[PDB]
């Protein structure tokens, strides 16, 4: 085994980085960009889709977690399979499934079918990170592999910014009407299609063929690589003098057995320690990162809510008689008023409350109302015509000889206003995504100088320390700075992981092990999101404690990992 | 299908007081507006009162408030109609019904289920 | 000059002194006031008060040298008027009646000033029977209206060659064309009494009853109006003088729709939205008064004179509480010092000396409060700064800063206040 890895390292090491490597880099960054775009869609869609699709808060949470659940399943499935059927074929299958289901999700009406489409889209896109990294790792040599793999992490943020830009450039046009959020979904379903388009032109890497006793295809693929790189470097005189490489329903059951064997061989005596260290590291890092990255926007929203409450204005003791009104009201309280023989026509209300009021012989007609209530109010001989007033809008009131006529149809569930303040979401996500650029650059430049282990541990401990500064920012302005700081100072820890997991497992098990670890990452992400979403407003010590302890565990386990810098990839 | 059963009727002396209890046996009881109707001899079922989905707000028909008090207990899974100062006019069969909607309704058609009935004689 | 033209053109000029009404215009004009005619505080003295009965009248007999000046000669009539705010019930019952308050009618051609609901009517009649009439309609906002409980100046000019003009508060409010009319042989007697009025609580206040012998120009009206109102003593919301040891309600002139409320004893004060009354049937709306903190002006050592040192108290739960600024207390921007009520902190000095001055808008009944420290320095004019003190909402906290001194020439400033005492002519609906 090890002898082949020496010979394999020798072939590509001579042809050197060149045309073929950059071509594969771009055509694989397309798949990574597709993943980055996919993980943002449902988030930029909930505020607008919550009206058409009549979405409760429970449905919002389930939709928020469906992408991560699908990504977990897809990572495990496609990683397990790719070690048998190849990397190119499996990536094509998974990306095509993602594109198909993500396109169908745009022309879908019901909530359950939308959830199913999004889950299958996540299953399709789960296997991009493992297959892409493992597959590109087999066209690189050890002198600079770490930097080469680290520049491949840049396309994920490119996809994030693409999704944010399209969301900003499509969703706010609320007057189009099929509204604009479906168009945003369809437009964001494109990079996967381009990924299949650009992936069909690339050979299946020769390492898989060699590991599968298919040295002929390995030789022809290596010949393509050499020919392309030499044609690039303007040295057609050179000849590929390298000789042949060293030689070493039932179908579904056989594939399942082979995948199970690959997975079970990861816990063998050689790889038990490494595998357990990696399980702990991936779990802890994912838990902390996802918990914080979803806790920050929630805190911004809650702090804005407190400001909104502090901006309310109260109107006590108003008496109105024989007056008509058609003027929109917002963020107001009206207490202890009396309205006799009043007509309210074309009235729009938002976050308006009425307490201890009295209505007698009044007349409502065509009233819209969000977060509007009637507490301890009395109605006598009042008529409600074509109104948005539901049963739950009357809290502790009593109505005598009133009437509801032409009751306006629509979603009964409230908090479903077409337009919510989602602009802040787009800009916050855009800044958070840009925060990873300096981290990506420094990590890519210094991975092969500092080393995988040292960079991983340093970034992890720095993030653990930076978490303590959470309490130092209590304003909406400080939370953005903290979000950019945590995101940009922790991204290196992720890159060092992707390079470190790739270089630590045998070529026959690299995709299986990486897929299992990414599935564990997505599971930990789900758990972290769930736990941390219950801390907003409660306090500020709990998130600090949880995310500092988890990153401490991660750094402790990370420091006990082998080193892979300057070692041949086996 | 929620089954509603009424009780507490009978003959009552004029100017007295009486209470009608409507028991429901379905875990899903708090998702309906509970309406009390009455049917007099020769007339139709006329809406009397209704109580919302959380026991906060009531909805009284015309000429009823002052003699009818409607409430609901969500722990005992029941609805209550208290009547007082009963006159000879208030002789009828009282029915209990459920509406699953999000608007208060006085039309008998809009109510989903219906109770058996009780008799009140003055 | 304008003053000379105004003085030489007078034929009748009533004045009250020593509880006696007399003609001080120069021409001897006997005045007979009935026993029931009352005396009330005026603009620069006492004013006649006419209740609706058969004993409250003031008859004036023109001298022989003057009795025919009304025939075909232009003439003007001026006086300060105060009418109670009419109720909605009364406005719906007697909203069409037309009761006269002043009249010179032959006992008959002449002239009359009467009230029809919230309307001021000026009527001219000649021997031929022709009638000219001006019917000015009051404003719908009873807080900023003329036939509300406040004192106003009324001047009616009649030029027999062109027209008749009605001036309120030094401003034209209506006109009529007195052209082709006959001869106004007005009666020798001028009656100041409520006539043909069906309400037993109808009463009006009249002061400075004057008659000029020409059609005064707008400049002359301006000068007369200003001539009365002169900065010597301060006025309340209704135009009456401010008094010591009396409760008042403060209302910012900048935002008349707000009341002043107190958070806690030894804390700050803020502006809240005051209740209001509105009616489209009668077309009247206003902000209901008599709500908020009650304030008391007391001497620092019964009429408040401009430039007087006062202590300001906030009556609260049958207890008074000084308003002031504690030494190095919290402030907005370090110069918008925050006034505190009933402050009592050991070891700290509290500045409680204020000065009641009139620095802006002589025509309006508003007052400014300068606040000085213990070293005679000026902490500044009392006003309102919008802030968020602690975790409380975003309010307008009362302050005392020297910023307002740099904008005393602006159209509207936030340092002016209305002192509103309870009055019987204003009852909320
Ligand atoms: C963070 C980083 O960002 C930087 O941070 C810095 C610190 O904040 C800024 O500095 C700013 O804040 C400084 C504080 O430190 C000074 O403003 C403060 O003035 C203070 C004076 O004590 C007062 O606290 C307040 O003034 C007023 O006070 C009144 C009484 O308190 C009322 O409260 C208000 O008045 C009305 C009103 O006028 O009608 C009432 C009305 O009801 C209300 N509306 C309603 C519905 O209620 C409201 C509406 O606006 C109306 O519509 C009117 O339009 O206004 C208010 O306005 C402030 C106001 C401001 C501007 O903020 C500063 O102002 C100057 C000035 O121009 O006078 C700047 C000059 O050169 C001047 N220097 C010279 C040589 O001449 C200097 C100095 O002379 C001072 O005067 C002291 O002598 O002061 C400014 O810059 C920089 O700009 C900025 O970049
Ligand atoms: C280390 C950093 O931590 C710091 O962080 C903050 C700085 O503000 C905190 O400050 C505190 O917060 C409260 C907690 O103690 C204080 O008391 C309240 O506490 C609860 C809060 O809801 C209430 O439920 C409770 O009911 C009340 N408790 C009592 C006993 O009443 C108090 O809150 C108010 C308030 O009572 O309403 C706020 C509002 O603004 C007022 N106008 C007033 C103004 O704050 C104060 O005047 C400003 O301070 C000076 C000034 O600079 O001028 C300084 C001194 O001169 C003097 N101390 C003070 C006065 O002279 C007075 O003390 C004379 O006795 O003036 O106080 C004060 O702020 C903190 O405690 C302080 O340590
Ligand atoms: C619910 O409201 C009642 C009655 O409201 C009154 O009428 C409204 C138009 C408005 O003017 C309210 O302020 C009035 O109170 C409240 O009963 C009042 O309770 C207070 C305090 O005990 C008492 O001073 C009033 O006289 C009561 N008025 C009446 C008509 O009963 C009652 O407290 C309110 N309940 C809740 C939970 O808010
Ligand atoms: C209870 O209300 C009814 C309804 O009056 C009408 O209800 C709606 C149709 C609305 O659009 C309005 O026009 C009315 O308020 C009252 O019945 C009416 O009573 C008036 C009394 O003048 C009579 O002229 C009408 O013909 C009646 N209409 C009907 C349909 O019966 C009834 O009086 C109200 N009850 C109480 C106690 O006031
Ligand atoms: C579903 C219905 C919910 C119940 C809604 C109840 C809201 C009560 C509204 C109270 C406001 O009442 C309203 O206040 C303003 C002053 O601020 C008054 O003043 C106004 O009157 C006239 C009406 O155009 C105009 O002169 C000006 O607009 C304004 O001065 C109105 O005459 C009164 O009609
Ligand atoms: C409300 O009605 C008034 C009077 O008809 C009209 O001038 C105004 O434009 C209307 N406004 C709206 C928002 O309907």
């Amino acid at each position: 085994r090890e002898e082949l890895a020496q010979q394999y390292e020798a072939i590509l090491r001579e042809c050197g980085h060149g045309r073929f490597q950059w071509t594969l880099y771009f055509v694989l960054g397309l798949a990574l960009m597709a993943d980055g775009v996919e993980v943002f869609v449902v988030g930029f869609v909930l505020p607008s889709a919550e009206k058409d699709m009549c979405l409760s808060d429970s449905n919002k949470g389930m939709l928020g977690l469906i992408v991560y659940l699908g990504m977990m399943v897809g990572a495990f499935l496609w990683g397990g399979l790719a070690d048998r059927l190849g990397r190119r074929q499996c990536l094509l299958i998974s990306l095509s499934v993602n594109s198909v289901f993500a396109f169908f999700s745009s022309f879908v009406q019901g909530y359950g079918t939308f959830l199913f489409c999004r889950l299958l889209s996540g299953v399709g896109i789960g296997g991009s990170i493992p297959i892409v990294f493992s597959y590109f790792s087999e066209f690189l040599a050890q002198e600079k592999r770490g930097e080469h793999l680290s520049w491949l992490c840049m396309f994920w943020m490119i996809g994030g910014v693409y999704a944010a830009a399209m969301a900003w450039a499509i969703i706010p046009h609320y007057g189009w009407s099929f509204h604009s959020w479906r168009v945003f979904v369809l437009v964001c379903a494109f990079p996967s299609v381009f990924a299949i388009g650009a992936l069909t032109t690339q050979p299946e890497s020769p390492r898989f063929f060699l590991e599968n006793g298919k040295h002929d295809e390995a030789w022809m693929v290596l010949k393509q690589v050499h020919d392309t790189n030499m044609r690039a470097k303007g040295h057609p005189e050179r000849v590929f003098s390298v000789t042949h490489i060293k030689t070493i329903g039932v179908r579904a059951l056989s594939l399942g057995g082979q995948v199970w064997g690959n997975f079970l061989s990861c816990f063998g005596p050689e790889y038990r320690r490494i595998t357990l260290m990696m399980m702990g590291v991936w779990f802890t890092m994912s838990f902390s990162y996802y918990g914080l990255t979803v806790w920050f926007p929630d805190m911004i929203r809650h702090l804005q809510a407190v400001d909104y409450a502090a901006r309310t204005k109260v109107f006590p003791g108003e008496r109105v008689e024989h007056v008509t009104f058609n003027f929109t009201l917002e963020n107001q309280i009206h207490r202890g008023g009396q309205y006799f023989n009043d007509k309210f026509i074309g009235l729009r209300l938002k976050s308006v409350s009425f307490e201890d009021s009295l209505f007698e012989e009044c007349y409502f007609e065509d009233v819209t109302s969000s977060n509007t209530f009637f507490r301890n109010c009395t109605f006598i001989n009042t008529v409600f015509y074509n109104t948005d007033l539901f049963e739950y809008k009357f809290v502790n009131s009593r109505l005598v000889n009133s009437t509801f006529l032409h009751n306006k149809e629509g979603c009964p569930l409230d908090v479903t206003g077409t337009g919510e303040g989602a602009y802040m979401v787009y800009f916050v996500s855009f800044l958070g995504t840009l925060a990873v650029l300096p981290g990506n650059i420094v990590s890519a430049l210094l991975m092969d100088k500092i080393g995988r282990l040292r960079m991983l541990a340093g970034s992890s401990v720095m993030s653990c320390v930076s978490c303590f500064f959470l309490s130092f920012g209590n304003s909406e302005s400080a939370m953005i700075a903290l979000l950019c700081l945590f995101g940009g100072v922790s991204i290196a820890s992720w890159n060092a992981l992707d390079v470190l997991t790739v270089e630590l497992y045998p070529s026959d098990k690299r995709t299986t092990a990486f897929g299992f670890l990414n599935a564990l990452c997505k599971l930990a992400a789900v758990l972290g999101i769930s736990i941390f979403t219950s801390f907003v407003g409660i306090t500020k010590a709990a998130p600090i404690l949880f995310a500092s302890a988890a990153l401490a565990l991660g750094s402790s386990l990370a420091l006990k990992l082998p080193e892979t810098r300057g070692q041949v990839l086996q | 299908q929620v089954q509603l059963v009424e009780s507490g009727g009978g003959l009552v002396q004029a100017g007295g007081s009486l209470r009608l209890s409507c028991a429901a046996s379905g875990r899903t009881f708090s998702r309906f507006i509970m309406g009390w109707f009455r049917q007099a001899p020769g007339k139709e079922r006329e809406f009397v009162a209704a109580v919302g989905k959380s026991g906060d707000t009531t909805y009284y028909a015309d000429s009823m408030s002052g003699r009818f008090a409607i409430s609901r207990d969500n722990a005992k899974n029941t609805v209550y109609l208290q009547m007082i100062s009963l006159k000879p006019e208030d002789t009828a069969v009282y029915y209990c019904a459920a509406d699953s909607s999000y608007f208060y309704h006085t039309h008998e058609s809009e109510y989903d289920y219906w109770g058996q009935g009780t008799q009140v004689t003055v | 000059d304008i003053d000379v033209i105004l003085k030489k053109s007078t034929i009748l000029n009533l004045d009250i002194n020593n509880d006696i009404i007399s003609d001080i215009s120069g021409f001897n004009s006997s005045v007979i006031t009935y026993p029931d005619a009352q005396l009330v505080p005026g603009i620069n003295g006492k004013a006649i008060h006419l209740v609706n009965n058969e004993s409250s009248e003031v008859i004036v007999h023109k001298a022989m040298d003057i009795e025919y000046n009304d025939m075909f000669n232009n003439f003007t009539v001026s006086f300060w008027l105060r009418v109670p705010k009419v109720s909605a019930s009364h406005l719906e019952q007697y909203g069409t009646n037309e009761y006269s308050i002043i009249s010179s009618m032959k006992k008959g051609s002449g002239w009359s000033v009467s009230l029809k609901g919230n309307n001021l009517i000026w009527t001219l009649k000649d021997s031929a029977g022709e009638v000219r009439q001006i019917t000015f309609r009051d404003l719908p906002d009873k807080f900023n209206a003329y036939l509300a409980n406040k004192w106003v100046f009324i001047t009616i000019t009649n030029d027999r060659l062109s027209s008749a003009n009605l001036y309120i508060n030094g401003v034209l409010m209506g006109s009529a064309e007195i052209t082709g009319l006959g001869a106004i042989r007005e009666d020798n007697n001028i009656t100041l009494k409520l006539d043909r009025c069906n309400n037993n609580n109808q009463y009006v206040s009249i002061d400075k009853f004057r008659i000029f012998c020409k059609a005064l120009n707008p400049k002359e009206i301006e000068k007369l109006y200003t001539s009365y109102l002169s900065i010597t003593f301060l006025r309340d919301f209704w135009g009456n003088p401010l008094r010591y040891d009396t409760e008042y309600y403060l209302i910012p002139v900048a935002s008349s729709s707000k009341d002043v409320q107190l958070k806690n004893i030894t804390d700050y004060m803020y502006l809240t939205n005051a209740p209001s009354y509105t009616n489209g049937k009668l077309n009247i709306y206003y902000r209901r008064l008599y709500n908020g903190l009650k304030f008391i002006i007391k001497r620092y050592t019964s009429f408040v004179k401009s430039g007087d040192f006062i202590k300001l108290y906030v009556s609260y739960n049958n207890n008074e509480h000084i308003v002031g600024y504690p030494k190095d207390g919290n402030a907005f921007n370090n110069l918008d010092r925050i006034l505190r009520v009933g402050y009592n902190a050991p070891g700290i000095p509290l500045y409680k000396k204020m000065e009641a001055v009139k620095l802006r808008d002589l025509k309006t009944y508003s007052v400014q409060l300068k606040l000085y420290d213990d070293k005679n320095a000026s902490l500044g004019l009392v006003g309102t700064h919008n802030g968020q003190i602690g975790n409380d909402p975003n309010r307008d906290i009362l302050i005392a800063s020297n910023w307002y001194f740099n904008h005393l020439k602006d159209k509207i400033l936030g340092c002016d206040w209305y002192f509103v005492p309870t009055d019987e002519g204003w009852t909320n609906d």
